[PDB]
């Protein structure tokens, strides 16, 4: 797609600003950023906000021509949950890395029918609402679900990589392990990819 | 066609509000049960309220419950998580309520000046939250939410679903 009809009354998208806590780096976002770069020309900058001291070096250099389509500013800041805004200032920022991930991936323009679009959403919801803070019983349940679906398809939501794959994979990395084989295979599928691969390195 | 089994114990008011707003537009039946399930085709189903809300709004094109652009799309998602986490919680209600209050300061509807998923899920949760009502008894509720809440509660659909489904 590549269109810029994203905001109806305001101007087309140019700069995206994200606030993130450095005690809780958002691997999904780092990964997605790498992904966007392949398809878009991005100006990437990291700031640290007044309220933060000693952000680790890997975190500072996590992004390190004529014109840009997209501008990407990551601000390390003491926030409870990750935020996104499209201008220097705003009232209701979009909170939560799951929601930020859906939006960014969408800029690729790969449309889905109502059922697939909802399934993709549902997986993103599982990573955030269950797998992220879940009890082992909950974690086991999630693994089970993925394994079942990863025997149907090579990717969580179908034959193509979706934001479902990016988010749940990223969440997995930042949290007693017994892993089914479809999942263990799907992990490999992801790690093979450059964008997933490099970002993992940054968190060290 | 499209059938929804609800949990008649703790009804998903938000989803039922959703069904009512898409009826003319889509043919859908509701059945009583012990859990929430949306049956779409032979064996494709949705179980969690937020997945059911998203499918309904995606299929009910006329209703426009999912916004009109990617921006509003993302805003509506934000409110879906907001309701399913911060508001689906006892703790830090005050912090949460104030946040909602600030967002509604200059808005009539949560997203894009017209009714949306955001409005449904947040209102549904906000109803079923004890803290909200206690604030209501006390008269200590924040001003904007009170207006917005009141405005929605007075609409026909919000009272049809309330009358048929609200346990209290």
């Amino acid at each position: 797609d590549l269109n810029s009809v994203l905001g109806k009354d305001y101007g087309a998208l140019k700069d995206i600003v994200i606030n993130a806590n450095p005690a809780s780096p958002p691997l999904s976002l780092l990964v997605l950023h790498r992904l966007l770069c392949e398809h878009f020309r991005v100006l990437s900058t990291v700031h640290t906000h007044s309220s933060v001291k000693s952000v680790p070096e890997n975190l500072l250099k996590c992004f390190g021509r004529q014109d840009y389509q997209l501008g990407f500013t990551l601000i390390w800041k003491n926030v409870p949950k990750t935020q996104m805004k499209f201008s220097i200032q705003t009232m209701c920022p979009i909170e939560g890395e799951g929601n930020i991930a859906r939006f960014l991936f969408s800029l690729f323009g790969q449309k889905h029918n109502a059922v697939n679009a909802t399934l993709i959403d549902s997986w993103v919801d599982i990573a955030i609402f269950q797998l992220k803070e879940g009890s082992s019983k909950e974690k086991a349940a999630v693994f089970r679900s993925m394994n079942s679906a990863l025997g149907k398809s090579p990717w969580l939501a179908g034959n193509e990589l979706t934001v479902a794959d990016v988010v749940l994979w990223s969440v997995l990395q930042q949290i007693s392990v017994t892993v089914p084989a479809n999942v263990q295979r799907w992990m490999r599928s992801c790690e093979n990819l450059a964008p997933f691969n490099t970002a993992l390195k940054l968190l060290k | 066609t499209l059938s929804l089994t609800v949990n008649s114990g703790d009804p998903p008011l938000g989803a039922l509000l959703a069904v009512e707003h898409v009826k003319d537009d889509v043919s859908i039946s509701v059945e009583e049960g012990k859990e929430n399930i949306l049956h779409v085709s032979e064996n494709v189903i949705f179980t969690d309220v937020n997945s059911i809300l998203r499918y309904l709004a995606r299929v009910a094109t006329t209703a426009g419950l999912y916004g009109s652009n990617l921006m509003e799309h993302t805003e509506i998602d934000h409110w879906l998580e907001f309701s399913a986490t911060k508001l689906s919680s006892c703790d830090s209600f005050t912090s949460t309520i104030n946040e909602l209050n600030h967002c509604l300061s200059l808005r009539t509807y949560l997203v894009g000046n017209s009714l949306s998923l955001a409005d449904l899920c947040v209102w549904a949760t906000l109803k079923g939250n004890a803290a909200w009502q206690e604030q209501l008894k006390q008269k200590k509720a924040p001003v904007h939410v009170k207006r917005w809440f009141g405005f929605l509660e007075a609409q026909q659909a919000f009272q049809s679903v309330g009358t048929k489904w609200d346990v209290s």
